């Protein structure tokens, strides 16, 4: 059993001067994201879009573009610091969506609660031939 | 000395040798049977 | 003669270029003191010249209407000097390389590190081999009888 | 350099082994060769240089040099090679090539 | 669905420019569209093979209707020789005076295009002469596209549309297409010769009013009955003949001369009528051999299923491929396009070789401009039979139902296959273009006698077993006492030894040491295109690099940078690639065949013979050469009817080169490039008042590669065609 | 969106989680392997299709497989 | 007198109506 | 005016040197014309392709016992594209050098 924390706005944005990396309209009327992460001090770190960044002691708020944006710059969170990160998908309605980690537990350490998805119980050569399943909606790897 | 003989050895240094002796061979062979469209002997 | 050519010892065109030739050396030689070393490397460039189309009409090659030796490689025993005999040479050479090479390469297939020695070449292993090329054909026709020039179930 | 509107300057030689001494052309001065398009004679004349015994204690100089460089690459990654604090004495190395490289070189 | 297109899902919700795209290039891949069944799928062919036929109907009858109409038809028939035929007029307003005046030739009131499509020489030769023979024509034919699209919408409506079993009723399509499509029709048009063509070629103008009335042979039917069908070649026309006239016309319908009519160059038509009526024959005949409904014939499986040699070296021989092909359109598609490539370029050299219209032979710019359009269009043909090929193997082969039969072990020992195709192309390669080379050094040293010039000996002593004298072999038919000559005396062979050795014309031409080389430059093409073809063919289903390749389709991008890298790994891939080595190989083939008769027409058949065993002579005496009138079809002193062809000229250089962009540069560069476009437009003021429905996106990977391929392959047809067409009819000989 | 498929011949080894830039693959307990665990794909909606897990994976033949399909704003990697 | 009708007729005003409907169907949204 | 003027025009030399001296600048003019369609096949394709061909040719090594250890792989792709543009620009930049020699050392 994991409670996915909710996304606390008011929580503070690292200070930066602004770029022309940032959001576009997509954020507006489709989608965009947001990372936060706990952090020891005050840091310099390299921004996922523009340039450099000062990560601020506590809580931090980062809305970004993609998602592929919230995992680069966490994984680099934890890795040339410390830091634990979680991030969000957001719409325009004001929806949140809990992504990552989505268990609690980063998704390369397994864990129990996790239900296969696109497993197939079979090596790879054995799947069948595209004439087995033509004129049906399948691909043989679906199976 | 070993490990010099063992350089001399690689590859493109062999390469070089060999066909520095082939270029000389043929190009003495040309020289002594110079144009020579057959083999005139039978 | 043979394809409607005549042989370059009859044809006047042959006979033409190596004239239009020996003169155009000559207009250059013109230029030089006939004492000077320019001159003599013109004259050693007519002598061979002479010498390069009277060995083409000695050795029966056959001319076009071009004035220029055609080859005629059907097999005609009158031109075997044209492809099967420098052929069969061509063929000796390079089944020898072929045979030394993979030779070469199955003496040092179990070795300990195999690619080791195919970029830093065993020189030693390499001329204890290379006169094997020698009688490559007896080698490989008995080994292809023997059944170990070719590699089973591949 | 006596008639240099004229003669075509040539500073290579082919040997006569396959037919190739035709490239062996008539550059002029009674000689046959390659001609060139570096530019060496007018640098040659531009610098007083007059005879071939001049232009080779030149080429012997710079074999020396080369000789010596080599050396000094030798010597400099393998006896004494310098610190990196050395390297980074960026306002001795520029005062050294604009007053010492380029100035005493423009002079001399 | 939802939008276009509305046969892909998938395609539709994608919110970037690549819907559009994607929409176009998958909209005839009928299998691959969403709900696609069997039915569907044969009904939809059957249809757009109607709408073809129409297309093709309406095009032909376009020609005709500008022939008719702006054309020099009926000024043509009087004078061929010296009437430039019209395609049709130009009303273009960016003409200045200059180019209206420069094209206005031809004898017409305005500037007009020079057609060099040969149908002039075609209409004549069938028998039309006035333009209202042309109308008429013209209207049947857009009737019959009428007709066409008529068929192929009535087949889509139900009761109307044929079941699947229906198309794979094989045995009945063959018997009626062999002894009807291909039979009826060849006598058929046997018939329009007698009755229309040859006597019109005899002065007597036969048309559907008269042709009643008229006999087409003063004896005609009742020899023909009798079986004394001799009667019908008695009188043939005289060796001295005008064609238009009266002038030594025989009587005769069916002749067997063999050479060539002396005025016109071109074949008997006679000889034309003859032929037809007995391969009608033999299609007719031909066609009842499979079974049907009536219990006799053949059934094709059971033939298939006997042809298993003991000793078992084919393993199960052929069976299981009846249902094999029935079952697969592309393995059917493949077998056509094969054989239609084949005798594509089969067309191309007989028709240059043995000219089967009058006056055509003696118009160049006609006969280098057909051998070039079909050459191209045999090879295009080609890659797509082995296209369909490889789709066979990954949409329709069945390993089971094929197991160990011959097309299993085609897969079963490939490597043999691809590494000994590789074995050849290398020998081809490694010594033609050494020796080439060798020539080339050979006359940069100034001594042309060390070149090494290989005589054709066998293809020489194939002419002379045709009856040429040039070589003096004396082998049959070159030879008075072969059995071969003594057969054939009395029949074609005075008609045939006559032409073959006439030096006019291009009937076996005389070849040297420089057609050795560019014949064995055309082997290394032709095996080369075919190992890129094989080997794609062959690794579609899977490699070692990529064992599941079956499972990702015909076309994908790559298997992305793991395993070593694997760009290019697809079959499609490998078409992509062939194309090139095709347009090589036909630019060869082309290259020759021009240079050779345009050294001919111009009687400077020595400039060829020495200069093209050496690459150096086809860059300076050949394309350098002759471009000399094309290039000036306009210049600072003024422009020419040239000036089209010099434009053209340039235009497929540009095309050409900017394929070179798509085929050079590969996507990321450009898709980071339109990111920052994006944010340009976005932050724009009045300009981010508009917005795109559609997210602007770089080209996929193999949009590229193909978009590349177009350009590429525009460019390289635009430019030979300006070149060849300029450079012959500037001079016209 | 790309499918992405496990086949059980993965041995468990994390690596094609690890390399995932999108965070589209998980490791899910399993009896197959030593590992005890195997790679499941439930979140192929943001794939990218970069297939960095097919780079990492080291079975012969692969026990990840990309199969590009449908594209989306999310696996064409858009920011606008 | 006929080319000066139909040549604007297939050249501007038929690329023009095609291109404009196609942009319609190929921007629709059902 | 760029093509007729200047290229047809002022390559008249090269294609014209066989049996002078200059004869090399020909050699050099049709050779680096072959480099730089030489570049296009790597330049056009990919390693895949030419891996799997690759594996039909190992395959036909082994069957003689001459497959050699050190496995033969197709270039990287990145290598794919440096031997490209290095044929490219080699090919382009020598066949101006020997259109450029030829003309100006005769006319000049
Ligand atoms: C004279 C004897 C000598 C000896 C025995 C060594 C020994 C060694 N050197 Mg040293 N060095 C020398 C001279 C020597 N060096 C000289 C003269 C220089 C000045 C250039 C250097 C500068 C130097 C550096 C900067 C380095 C070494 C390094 C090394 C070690 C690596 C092994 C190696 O160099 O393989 C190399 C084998 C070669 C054959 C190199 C050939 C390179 C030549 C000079 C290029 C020639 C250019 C060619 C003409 C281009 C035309 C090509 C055309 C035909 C297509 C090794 C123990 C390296 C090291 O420390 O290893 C960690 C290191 O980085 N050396
Ligand atoms: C299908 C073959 C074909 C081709 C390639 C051409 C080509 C050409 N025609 Mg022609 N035309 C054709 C058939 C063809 N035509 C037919 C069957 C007729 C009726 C007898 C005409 C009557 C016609 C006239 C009156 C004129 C041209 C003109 C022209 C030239 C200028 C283009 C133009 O004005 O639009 C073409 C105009 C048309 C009326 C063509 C449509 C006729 C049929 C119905 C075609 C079907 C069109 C259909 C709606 C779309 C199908 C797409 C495509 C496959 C056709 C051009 C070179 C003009 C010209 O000569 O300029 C100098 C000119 O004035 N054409
Ligand atoms: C001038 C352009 C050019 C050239 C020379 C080649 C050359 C070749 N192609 Mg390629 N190709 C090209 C353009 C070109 N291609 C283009 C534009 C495309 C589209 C991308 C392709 C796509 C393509 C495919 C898909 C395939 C080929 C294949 C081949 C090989 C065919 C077999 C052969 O001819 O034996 C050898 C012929 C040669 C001409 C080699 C020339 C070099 C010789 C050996 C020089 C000898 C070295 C000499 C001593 C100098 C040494 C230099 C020194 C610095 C070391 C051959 C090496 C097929 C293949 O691999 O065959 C097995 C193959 O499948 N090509
Ligand atoms: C596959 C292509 C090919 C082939 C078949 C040839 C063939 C030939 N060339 Mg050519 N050439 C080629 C490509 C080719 N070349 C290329 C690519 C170039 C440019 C680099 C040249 C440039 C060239 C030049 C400049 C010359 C030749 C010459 C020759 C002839 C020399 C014969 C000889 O050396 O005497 C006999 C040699 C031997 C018997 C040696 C074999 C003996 C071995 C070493 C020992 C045997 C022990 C038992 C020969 C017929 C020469 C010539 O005179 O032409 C007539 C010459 O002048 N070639
Ligand atoms: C022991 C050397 C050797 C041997 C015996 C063979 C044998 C063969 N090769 Mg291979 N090959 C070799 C080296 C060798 N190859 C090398 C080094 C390369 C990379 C340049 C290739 C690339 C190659 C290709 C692309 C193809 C073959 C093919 C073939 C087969 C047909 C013959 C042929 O086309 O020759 C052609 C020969 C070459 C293209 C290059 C040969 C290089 C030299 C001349 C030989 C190597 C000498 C070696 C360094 C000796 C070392 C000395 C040792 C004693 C220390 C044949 C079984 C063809 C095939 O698959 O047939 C079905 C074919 O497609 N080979
Ligand atoms: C009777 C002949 C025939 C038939 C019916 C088919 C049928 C088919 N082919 Mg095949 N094929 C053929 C011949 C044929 N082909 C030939 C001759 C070649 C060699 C060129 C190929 C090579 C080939 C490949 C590689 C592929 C197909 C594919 C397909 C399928 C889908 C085509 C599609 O929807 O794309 C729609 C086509 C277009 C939108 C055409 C636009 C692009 C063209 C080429 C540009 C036109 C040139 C330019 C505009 C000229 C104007 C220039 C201007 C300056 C004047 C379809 C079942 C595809 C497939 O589905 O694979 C499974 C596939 O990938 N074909
Ligand atoms: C005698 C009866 C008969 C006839 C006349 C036809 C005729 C035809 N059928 Mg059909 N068919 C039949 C019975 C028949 N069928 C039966 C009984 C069945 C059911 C078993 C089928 C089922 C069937 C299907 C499913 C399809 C056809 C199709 C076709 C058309 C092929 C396309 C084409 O134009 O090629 C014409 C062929 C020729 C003119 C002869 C061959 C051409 C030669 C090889 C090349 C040129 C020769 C010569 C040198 C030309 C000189 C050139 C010069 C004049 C310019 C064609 C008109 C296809 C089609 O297009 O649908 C509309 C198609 O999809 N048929
Ligand atoms: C399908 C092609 C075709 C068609 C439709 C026709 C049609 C016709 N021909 Mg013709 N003909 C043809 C091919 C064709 N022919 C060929 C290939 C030749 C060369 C041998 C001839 C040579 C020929 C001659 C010499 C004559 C005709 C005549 C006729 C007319 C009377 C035929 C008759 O009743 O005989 C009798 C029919 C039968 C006894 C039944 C035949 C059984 C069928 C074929 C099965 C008729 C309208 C005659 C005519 O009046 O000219 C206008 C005439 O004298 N034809
Ligand atoms: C891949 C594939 C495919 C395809 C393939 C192809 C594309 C092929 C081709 C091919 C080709 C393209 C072929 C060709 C051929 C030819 C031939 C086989 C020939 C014949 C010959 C002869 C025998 C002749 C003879 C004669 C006579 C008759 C007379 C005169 C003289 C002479 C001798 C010439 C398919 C689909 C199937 C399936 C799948 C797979
Ligand atoms: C006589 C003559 C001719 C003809 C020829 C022919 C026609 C041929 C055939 C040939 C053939 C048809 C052959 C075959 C082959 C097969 C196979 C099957 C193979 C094989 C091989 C191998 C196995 C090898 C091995 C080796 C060696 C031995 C050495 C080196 C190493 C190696 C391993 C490579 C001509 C006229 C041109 C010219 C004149 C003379
Ligand atoms: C032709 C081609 C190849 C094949 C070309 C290769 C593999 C080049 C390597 C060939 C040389 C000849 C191998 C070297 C052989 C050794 C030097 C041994 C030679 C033996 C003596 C003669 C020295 C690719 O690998 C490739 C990869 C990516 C994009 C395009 C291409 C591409 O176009
Ligand atoms: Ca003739």
């Amino acid at each position: 059993g994991f409670t996915p924390p909710e996304l606390d706005p008011n929580t503070p944005s690292p200070i930066f001067g602004g770029s022309t990396g940032g959001l576009l309209r997509k954020a507006q009327v489709e989608e965009f994201y947001v990372i936060t992460w706990e952090s020891p001090k005050e840091q310099i770190f390299e921004m996922p879009t523009g340039g450099a960044a000062i990560m601020r002691e506590g809580p931090n708020l980062l809305k970004l573009a993609r998602k592929e944006q919230c995992l680069a710059l966490g994984t680099r969170l934890r890795s040339k610091y410390k830091i634990k990160y979680q991030f969000y998908r957001v719409f325009p309605s004001g929806e949140v969506q809990y992504l990552h980690p989505k268990d609690g537990v980063y998704p390369e350490k397994v864990n129990p609660g996790r239900q296969g998805v696109g497993v197939n119980f079979r090596s790879i050569g054995k799947n069948v031939s595209p004439i087995e399943v033509k004129f049906t909606g399948k691909q043989p790897y679906d199976l | 000395m070993r490990d010099l003989k063992t350089y001399l050895s690689v590859a493109p240094v062999a390469s070089t040798l060999w066909f520095a002796a082939l270029a000389g061979l043929l190009i003495e062979i040309n020289r002594f049977f110079p144009d020579a469209l057959t083999f005139p002997f039978f | 003669d043979i394809a409607g050519l005549t042989p370059c010892k009859d044809s006047k065109q042959f006979a033409k270029r190596e004239k239009q030739s020996i003169k155009k050396l000559e207009s250059s030689l013109k230029l030089y003191a006939p004492d000077s070393a320019p001159a003599l490397a013109i004259n050693a460039t007519i002598e061979k010249t002479k010498r390069r189309f009277d060995n083409y009409g000695k050795q029966g090659l056959l001319c076009g209407a071009d004035g220029l030796p055609h080859l005629i490689v059907s097999g005609d025993q009158r031109h075997w000097g044209e492809f099967i005999t420098p052929g069969i040479l061509f063929l000796y050479i390079a089944g020898w390389i072929g045979w030394v090479g993979r030779s070469y390469l199955i003496a040092i297939r179990d070795d300990k590190k195999p690619t080791q020695k195919e970029i830093i070449i065993d020189v030693p292993l390499a001329t204890r081999l290379v006169f094997r090329g020698f009688s490559w054909p007896i080698a490989a026709y008995r080994e292809l009888l023997n059944g170990e020039l070719v590699a089973k179930d591949v | 350099l006596n008639d240099p509107t004229h003669i075509r300057p040539s500073a290579q030689v082919v040997w006569p082994i396959v037919g190739q001494e035709i490239l062996n052309g008539d550059v002029g001065g009674g000689f046959r060769g390659i001609q060139i398009t570096s530019g060496f004679f007018q640098i040659w004349r531009a610098s007083g240089i007059t005879s071939e015994l001049q232009l080779y204690c030149t080429a012997i100089g710079a074999l020396v040099f080369a000789a010596l460089m080599l050396f000094a690459g030798w010597f400099h990654y393998h006896k004494a090679a310098p610190k990196l604090v050395w390297f980074q004495d960026v306002e001795s190395m520029l005062n050294h090539h604009l007053a010492g490289l380029l100035g005493l070189g423009s002079l001399s | 669905a939802l939008r276009f297109p509305r046969f892909s899902q998938g395609l539709a919700q994608d919110p970037t420019t690549r819907r559009i795209w994607f929409g176009i290039a998958t909209a005839h891949d009928f299998e691959s569209h969403d709900d696609i069944t069997e039915g569907r799928l044969y009904q939809n062919i059957f249809a757009s093979h109607f709408g073809q036929l129409a297309i093709i109907f309406l095009w032909t009858s376009g020609n005709l209707f500008h022939v008719a109409w702006q054309g020099n038809f009926e000024a043509w028939v009087q004078d061929p020789l010296h009437v430039r035929p019209i395609a049709h007029a130009i009303w273009d307003p960016h003409f200045g005076q200059p180019a209206v005046e420069a094209f206005t030739r031809g004898g017409a009131l305005g500037p007009v295009n020079i057609a060099y499509s040969g149908v002039y020489q075609w209409w004549y030769t069938i028998g039309l002469r006035t333009n209202e023979d042309l109308y008429t024509g013209a209207i049947f034919l857009l009737f019959l596209s009428f007709i066409s699209l008529l068929a192929g919408w009535l087949h889509l409506q139900p009761k109307w549309k044929p079941s699947v079993s229906w198309f794979k009723n094989a045995e009945s399509r063959l018997n009626h297409h062999l002894s009807g499509l291909f039979g009826v029709s060849s006598l058929a048009w046997a018939g329009h010769l007698v009755h229309v063509a040859i006597p019109g070629s005899r002065g007597e103008y036969v048309r559907w009013n008269n042709f009643l009335s008229v006999l087409p042979h003063p004896q005609g039917l009742g020899p023909l009955f009798t079986g004394q069908w001799n009667l019908y070649a008695q009188n043939p026309d005289s060796s001295n003949h005008l064609f238009s006239t009266s002038q030594g016309a025989g009587t005769a319908i069916l002749t067997l001369l063999g050479g060539f009519h002396p005025q016109t160059q071109s074949l008997w038509l006679t000889d034309m009528a003859h032929h037809h009526l007995a391969i009608a024959i033999l299609f007719l005949i031909g066609g009842h051999m499979y079974r049907t409904n009536f219990g006799i014939g053949h059934s094709i499986k059971y033939i298939l299923e006997a042809h298993i040699p003991p000793g078992g070296r084919l393993g199960r021989g052929h069976k299981g491929l009846y249902d094999t092909i029935n079952n697969s359109i592309h393995f059917q598609l493949g077998l056509a396009l094969a054989s239609l490539g084949v005798i594509t370029s089969l067309v191309a050299q007989h028709m240059y070789s043995l000219p089967a219209y009058a006056f055509i032979a003696q118009d160049f710019t006609t006969q280098a401009a057909l051998y070039t359009h079909h050459q191209y269009i045999a090879g295009f043909i080609m890659t797509g039979a082995f296209a369909h090929g490889a789709i066979f193997f990954i949409r329709d082969y069945n390993p089971e139902q094929n197991a160990d039969n011959v097309l299993a072990r085609m897969l079963e020992h490939k490597e043999a296959i691809i590494s000994h195709l590789s074995w050849a192309s290398l020998f081809l390669g490694f010594h033609t273009l050494g020796l080439y080379v060798h020539n080339d050094v050979m006359l940069a040293f100034g001594t042309p006698e060390k070149q090494i010039l290989i005589e054709p000996i066998f293809a020489q002593w194939i002419q002379s077993a045709h009856g040429k004298t040039s070589y003096g072999f004396d082998v049959l038919l070159s030879s008075t006492n072969s059995p071969a000559l003594n057969a054939g005396r009395s029949i074609w062979l005075p008609g045939w030894l006559n032409a073959i050795n006439e030096n006019s014309n291009s009937l076996f031409l005389t070849i040297g040491p420089g057609d050795f080389l560019v014949h064995h430059a055309i082997a290394l093409g032709l095996h080369t295109t075919t190992l890129i073809l094989v080997k794609g063919a062959l690794d579609a289903r899977g490699s070692k690099l990529m064992p599941d390749k079956k499972d990702f389709g015909y076309s994908f991008p790559c298997d992305g940078p793991g395993r070593g890298g694997t760009c290019d790994i697809s079959a499609w891939d490998a078409f992509y690639l062939a194309v090139f080595w095709m347009l090589n190989t036909i630019g060869w083939v082309t290259f020759y065949w021009h240079w050779k008769h345009i050294t001919l027409w111009q009687g400077n058949v020595s400039q060829f013979n020495e200069s093209s065993t050496y690459l150096m002579g086809w860059l300076r005496d050949y394309l350098w050469l002759n471009s000399s009138q094309l290039i000036n079809g306009y210049n600072p002193f003024g422009m020419n009817s040239l000036s089209v062809w010099a434009w053209m000229f340039l235009f497929g250089h540009l095309v050409w080169a900017t394929g070179f962009m798509f085929l050079i540069s590969w996507r990321g560069y450009w898709q980071e490039l339109i990111e920052t476009l994006a944010w340009a437009h976005e932050r724009t003021p009045l300009a981010n008042l508009i917005r795109w429905r559609d997210k602007p996106v770089a080209l996929s990977i193999v949009q590229a590669r193909l978009v590349g391929l177009v350009h590429f392959s525009v460019g390289y047809i635009f430019t030979y065609a300006a070149f060849l067409i300029a450079s012959t009819s500037g001079k016209f000989g | 969106s790309h499918s992405v498929k496990i086949y059980d011949t993965c041995i468990g080894c994390t690596q094609c989680v690890r390399a995932c830039p999108t965070d589209v693959l998980e490791m899910i307990p399993w009896g197959g392997c030593k590992a005890k665990q195997i790679a499941s794909a439930p979140r192929t909606e943001d794939c990218v299709g970069c297939k960095r897990c097919e780079s990492a994976c080291p079975t012969d033949f692969l026990s990840v497989r990309v199969y590009l399909w449908h594209e989306t704003t999310r696996s064409m990697g858009l920011a606008y | 007198n006929l080319p000066s009708l139909f040549v604007p007729l297939v050249g501007l005003l038929f690329p023009a109506v095609a291109m404009a409907s196609l942009f319609l169907h190929v921007e629709k949204r059902l | 005016g760029w093509l007729r003027d200047f290229l047809w025009a002022q390559a008249s030399q090269v294609i014209q040197s066989y049996g002078s001296s200059l004869s090399a600048y020909g050699l050099f003019f049709l050779g680096a014309h072959f480099v730089w369609a030489f570049s296009l096949m790597f330049l056009f394709s990919g390693r895949g392709y030419w891996q799997e061909l690759i594996e039909s040719i190992v395959w036909a090594h082994n069957k003689l016992k001459v497959a050699p250890a050190t496995q033969p792989r197709a270039l990287s792709i990145v290598q794919g594209r440096a031997v490209g543009v290095t044929h490219y620009l080699l090919g382009g930049i020598a066949t101006t050098w020997a259109f450029f020699l030829a003309r100006i050392i005769a006319v000049g």
